[PDB]
């Protein structure tokens, strides 16, 4: 285990053995593919293989190695305000609960069509100091499941979370980090969805009707600082202990909003990355 | 079957007709423990002289009627025995059975929430910091509310039902020990009731620990001659009395 | 070094095993 | 000494964690804990004990105490309908109730539900209703037929006076979301008349049923969250 | 105890059998709710339910979880003078011990008559800057049981607490946090009381002839500074180790003032969270 | 190296903590331990010990040392009254005491305690005098009677000369405050003359009694706090 | 306590670690997993499905489906060609496939692979293509005869349907990068006409071909790393 | 052990008896207390007890959490100056090594005639800026028992503590703490003498021919900086380990000067805390 | 890991257990 | 935990005990 | 004090052995 | 507490022993 974990050598793939030639009937290489199942052939039947004692492991190849990492999902900003501090809608943050807001690991789940997992999430707070002096500026990230009181504004009542889960990270103290079950009612995050909110002719049609989960009303507690400042504190997500059901073909259109497969871009031509030849005779 | 007896003192009280009894918190009431004590002194626990069925003051059930209630160390300030032992001693610990009797006939349609309530810290009817009065929280075998008039200079409670006077949605007042008296089934109700309290014996003068409440819920209605009247009464058995701190006395107030 | 589930709840700990 | 790596998440505070703190008042030695009876354990029994429903949920009724009572009349037309309620637990009136006013202490809700209604008419009367759970899919019924198609219960107001109403749980997610939300929509009950309410001679002809709500021993709530039914806009003085 | 603790299966749920039909004498569904009692009716006993094996636990529905959240308390506040330093009540707080002095969690435990914990602290520092530079910012906080000597200013003889308690906080190093005994000469404390101080028909009633316990005299160490700051320790407090005695029914009416239940507002009519119907035929 | 989280409280100090420190002075071997009669381990053993108490705690008597002394008198008239004080424990004339100078250095107090008083009287002289102890809940006793009715004890001198008077305890709370208050008011002791002071010709008619208080095995106090009882509204030179 | 050195890499963040962190929701029982049909595990089973591919990646042809289809002409010479295409996984037409599509997740591949051909011809219809596998060392010929002589595979249309391809691993260093790169170039792949397409009267004389690349048991990538062919030129809006 | 010393019960309390009447000869309410013992009666005695199972430790009625809490000292102050930097007797503190020089603390041991004991020790040094900045303030405590080279000033040659002891604490690093061994040549530290130097008519007597035991000689390292500073290193103070001879009567009148007894105040007649009465009769 | 009251009084220690 | 005297001399190490 | 891979992969490790 | 070297070389350790 240790060693076979250690040495990552869990997953191995088997050697190529050695042939000789087949003068013979049963052709190996011939299967109708319309049958929608895959071939079966190897190397060892088509041609006259060796002996190769193998070594390589499909460890890094496993839905933990390919969805367990870090990426940024949301990137909270706070352009204080000293002249207004509270007001309605202010100097305090709040964003919808969600993964498709941004590609690169959006595209990296889409590619199953179900998934499940405990979410590792750190923030990365960083303050720019448009100021002289950016004293000790303190700060509140919470979170808000539906349906609960949000921050009409920066001091409201529900920053006592007297029973909602509040981290505090002060300049310095290095990076808030936690983790988290698995929130669903269901018994595993549904990626995509081919229902709607009902028969309502106006109803909601995506991953959506099912994903309203959350929202994060953020908050810097120290009050009124005399040399301003803009927080940026950065959102990233990692897939501890994940599963996964029936994969998919992945995106090749660059998307555009969330909770919605939709690629029609703004006039400019449907793009993907494939390439254009001149022949097809010469590669 | 419903009917039932019972027999406390040299007094009993039957009701051929009844909707169980309850007992409060599922604890019967019983006599300190040498373990969760703390005083020194032997306690005197009047026996049957003391722990017996007193009734109280009854009253009319209007069509008009509100709600009234009655608090237990204090309803029986002056019920013979207990209500001087309670006058004459520091500590006083005791449990108690709650007969709450409203008969008319099968004709009648009525209503009643009977519930009995740990520590009632009641509201002021006046926005403020001021406390209720003691005086007026003390009130006797006579009960309070009815629906009546009063001083609102004095520090006075919140004659308000349906906020429960402590402000929590009467009907949440469910969770405290009770039952109804639905005059088309019951006749009575009856509730017994542990001594619950932070400590082993408290002061039977400054703290009531009971607090009983009855509240017309469905408004009586009769077709009848308003010479039928249907009063409630209410009688009351201390039980386990126990007391302790014995010295001069206390003063009526 | 391991299997120290420092905290309590399960969510939480390392990236699950291979098998 | 030992060569140690400081992770991320060091130094932070949350509102939620089991961690340990030197104990200021070191050798103090707590008043015993005497017996006392009537403690809770779980939220639970709390939510297994029916708390009475304002339902009576019209406008000058509502400050007052009727707020509670629903009067089952006189109706001229015949099969014709009582009242009605949803069933998403945090929806006045339901919410105010015991259940409610805590479920909103959680994000998720499930299992089965119980309604309980008491007559609180005369002993010579009589009555017959027929209350039924129109699960989620469709709209709160407009007639008793179409709502006696699903689940229901047939009430005969006899000597016994409490019929109790079970809400079987029928849902797709083995989890509904205690907050307003168009899929979780758990559906709605309602009450109608069977026959009527007869009385025989110079007895009231209108009189009243409570209502009530306690949970089923299928119930279960999760995800702790701050509650929606109060806003201290306060503050509170000294 | 593991698995079934790191599982969180503890307290599980009852599953819901699998029923027939019944043309039988005995109706279950028919009690008299006036015998104050509960029903005991199920799904099985109404319907013809089929058989679901659960799997939720009832663990997050403890008094523990219900209650062991950190929730703010009292925000004690300084803002600082460096033209009379030390004067008679100031530039140090001292704040009587309770809850009740603000909502969300005091409505919470309020939840029930009695109540006994040992209680988590935690104190939130934030040093708002409203000079050009913070320095160096010590800071003392303490606990003034009864009767003691409570700081009439900042440096009394009472911030020597050669018998008292005194945590310090440095800016940088961390959040102070710290534990506590239940401190009650009485065997739980008393959320509510329907007693008085006396028979004087001008004594105390309430929550509060029975908890006066402390106070928190506060103090900022470091002498006198050039560029000024205002400081803003939060209090959260959690309770862990609690058992909780007769449930209550929850408040609906926005209070004001502690240690009493007055609601009475200030002309305002009683406002109460119950939403108005049109008619009960429709919801 | 080792994955660690440093915990909120980390960094801190407090002047109530266990924790170990680097001994400066390494390989430092103590002067040894001589034997020394007598030698405390706890609190509770000096206030075991009666200390006198302060009582004729009026006006000029208090700076010198009479402020000790109780002289019985004359008497014309009869069951007349000599003195009261009350019991909470920290209230000059108590207070001061070997104990209640201590008390003052924890929060809460408990159990039961032990007065003593003494006739420095002559020995031809006689007496009897009746001590009472009235509990918590009324006034100090204007009159005799009203107090002999709860807790007391006839005191007859002779040649013993000692009466020692206990104060049970009786109290709601298993716990006492040590700290002036309303609620957890101790009561009062008062001493009245059961007879007289008869003496024999020649004999002076006043004589004093000294009073003491020590604890009782019932006897407990916790929660340390700093004094009251000594302002040092110094500083302290050099 | 415990004398600690904090070593460097203390308090530092990375995108790829395995450490754990307080779960905030403390005694949150997630909903049960029910039992879901098809469930992955590797890549690897992914990679091993043949998905087709776009080769007649020829300009008109391309943002549309024929982009998958190859029509085996008429040809008046004989032994002609009929395309080619180059191995380097990573490399359009291959690359969108969703093994390529992959593959651009990591750094590093290496195993066989394995491409299939299928006839979506007619039934009397008739042929014979040799395809073949020219590895890296040349250019991609020219001519069949050089082309023949390396590995290949004649394909005999018949009652099948679908030859399979296999492509042998040829290489010095046991991986190759998925990159570009000239060094790790893993050749050529072309497919001539063996015989002609002959075919009775009256049924059409152009016919296509599908082709598709699945893996081999082979097969094995590593060093993950963020994608080539998908390039977010957004945001993303809502 | 554990939990007899984690549930703090060590030391318990007996219980109170159950009693009956004694119409009987030995009166144990009796007893002559000129024998200068004392006596032993109960309530037991007196009255007609109960029964009570008491549940009251004297745990923390011990010698050791009677004494074993931090408390001011000294407090040592530095009003730099960088127009002289060195000089003769500046920058650099010393003081002498003792605990009278500050009541709340002196009072409480001299509860006893002889003490002993291990003995915490920690520095709080807090860094008052006068300056727009502080930079970084190093800093260097020591001790200098007798005799020894005291620095005459800042840079001596002492500073070098080849064989002494100096703990250093830069801004930011905590508190520095360390402990020590009961340093006395005697076997226990003497609270009290009733001692003298010699039979000159102008020797010392007191506390403190017998305890001369050091000094301590401070150090700001760091050099000149710009913008000034004033540090106040608080020295808090800690008994670990300790035992104790011969109680005493506590202190009633508030002392001057250390080690001597001297109440004699100058002018104000001697005042102490007993409060009069109007009358005996009436409490 | 688990019941290392790294503090001696119990007044300091995690939430508590559950059964 | 505890006995851990991390540190050589005595003189260092926790309140006492109490016996 | 060894032997403690406080991290899962091998390349993170001490400096290897001798032999 | 002790002879935990935690680092691998031998100058490296606390001061000596007595013997
Ligand atoms: C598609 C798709 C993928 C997911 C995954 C959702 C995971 C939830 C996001 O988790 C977080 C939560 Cl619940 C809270 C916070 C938070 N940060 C400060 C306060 O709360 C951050 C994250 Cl990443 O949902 N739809
Ligand atoms: C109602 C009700 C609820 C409670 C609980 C009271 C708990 C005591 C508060 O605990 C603290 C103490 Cl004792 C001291 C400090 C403190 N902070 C800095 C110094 O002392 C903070 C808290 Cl939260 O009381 N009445
Ligand atoms: C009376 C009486 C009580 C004592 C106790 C004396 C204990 C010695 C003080 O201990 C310290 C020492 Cl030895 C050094 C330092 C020190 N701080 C920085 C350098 O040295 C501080 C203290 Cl509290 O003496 N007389």
């Amino acid at each position: 285990n240790y060693i076979d974990e250690v040495l990552n050598e869990v997953l191995v793939v088997p050697n190529i053995k050695e042939s000789h030639h087949t003068t013979s009937n049963s052709a190996p290489l011939l299967d109708a593919a319309e049958t929608g199942h895959t071939s079966n052939v190897q190397p060892e039947d088509a041609i006259e293989t060796r002996y190769v004692i193998t070594s390589q492991t499909r460890d890094e190849m496993s839905i933990e190695s390919f969805l367990g990492r870090s990426g940024c999902v949301h990137i909270s900003r706070i352009k204080v305000d000293y002249t207004d501090y509270n007001g309605q809608d202010i100097n305090f943050t709040k964003w919808k609960i969600t993964l498709q807001e941004m590609a690169q690991i959006r595209r990296k789940f889409e590619l199953f069509t179900y998934v499940r997992f405990d979410s590792e999430i750190t923030l990365v707070p960083c303050i720019a100091g448009r100021g002289d002096d950016i004293g000790h500026i303190v700060m509140q990230y919470m979170y808000v499941p539906p349906g609960a009181p949000i921050p009409s504004k920066r001091n409201d009542f529900s920053w006592q979370s007297g029973t909602n889960m509040s981290i505090f990270w002060q300049h310095g103290q290095p990076f808030p980090r936690f983790s988290i079950p698995f929130l669903s009612i269901a018994s595993a995050y549904y990626m995509f969805y081919d229902g709607y909110d009902g028969d309502n002719t106006s109803s909601k049609y995506g991953s959506v009707v099912t994903n309203d989960m959350g929202t994060i009303c953020s908050r810097i507690v120290t009050e009124k600082q005399k040399l301003s400042v803009v927080i940026t504190t950065h959102i990233y997500h990692k897939a501890k202990h994940t599963k996964a059901w029936c994969p998919r073909p992945p995106r090749a259109v660059p998307y555009t909003h969330s909770h919605v497969t939709n690629y029609m871009p703004e006039t400019g031509d449907v793009t993907t990355a494939i390439v254009r030849r001149n022949t097809i005779t010469t590669a | 079957d419903r009917i039932m007896q019972i027999t406390r003192g040299d007094s009993t009280i039957s009701s051929d007709d009844v909707a169980n009894a309850v007992v409060g918190y599922g604890v019967w009431p019983h006599y300190l423990t040498p373990q969760d004590a703390t005083a020194i002194n032997k306690p005197t626990q009047p026996d049957t002289s003391s722990n017996r069925f007193y009734t109280l003051e009854s009253k009319h059930w209007n069509g008009s009627s509100k709600g009234w209630w009655w608090k237990l160390p204090d309803a029986l300030k002056d019920m013979g025995i207990f209500g001087e032992n309670m006058y004459y001693h520091f500590l006083g610990r005791s449990g108690y059975t709650v007969h709450v009797q409203c008969n008319a006939s099968k004709f009648h349609q009525g209503t009643l929430l009977v519930a009995m309530i740990p520590e009632h810290q009641l509201a002021s009817a006046k926005h403020g910091s001021v406390t209720a009065g003691y005086k007026l929280t003390h009130p006797g075998e006579a009960g309070r509310d009815v629906s009546q008039e009063r001083d609102a200079s004095l520090r006075q409670p919140s004659d308000d039902s349906w906020l429960n006077f402590d402000g929590t949605l009467l009907g949440n007042l469910l969770i405290f020990p009770h039952q109804f008296i639905n005059l088309r089934s019951n006749n009575s109700a009856t509730l017994i009731v542990p001594y619950v309290n932070a400590v082993p014996m408290d002061s039977m003068l400054r703290h009531n620990n009971w607090c009983l409440v009855i509240i017309p819920i469905s408004p009586l209605r009769s077709e009848t001659t308003s010479s039928n009247i249907v009063p409630i009464t209410v009688s009351i058995s201390p039980m386990c009395a126990e007391f302790s701190g014995a010295r001069a006395k206390n003063i009526k107030q | 070094y391991f299997n120290i589930n420092y905290f309590k709840d399960a969510a939480s700990s390392g990236a699950s095993r291979l098998d | 000494g030992l060569p140690v790596y400081i992770t991320p998440g060091s130094g932070q505070f949350m509102t939620t964690d089991d961690m340990q703190s030197p104990c200021a008042l070191p050798w103090y030695h707590p008043t015993k804990e005497i017996s006392i009876p009537g403690e809770v354990k779980n939220l639970i029994e709390m939510c297994q004990v029916d708390t009475l429903i304002p339902v009576n949920n019209v406008g000058n009724n509502v400050g007052n105490v009727s707020m509670y009572t629903v009067q089952l009349g006189n109706q001229t037309g015949m099969a014709q309908k009582v009242f009605s309620i949803k069933v998403d637990i945090t929806s006045t009136p339901l919410a105010t109730t015991l259940i409610g006013e805590i479920a909103s202490y959680y994000t998720h809700w499930t299992g089965s539900l119980r309604f309980s209604f008491m007559f609180c008419g005369t002993a010579n009367t009589t009555l017959k209703l027929l209350l039924a759970y129109t699960p989620p899919g469709i709209d709160e019924p407009t007639t008793r037929k179409d709502a006696m198609l699903g689940t229901h219960v047939v009430w005969d107001v006899g000597l016994q006076s409490t019929i109790s109403l079970v809400v079987p749980w029928v849902s797709a997610s083995h989890f509904r979301l205690t907050a307003d939300n168009k899929y979780s929509m758990a559906g709605y009950i309602t009450c109608w008349y069977q026959t009527n309410l007869v009385v025989p001679p110079s007895t009231p002809q209108t009189a009243d049923m409570l209502c009530f709500v306690s949970a089923c021993k299928d119930f279960c709530l999760r995800m702790a969250r701050d509650t929606d039914l109060h806003i201290q806009s306060g503050p509170i003085e000294q």
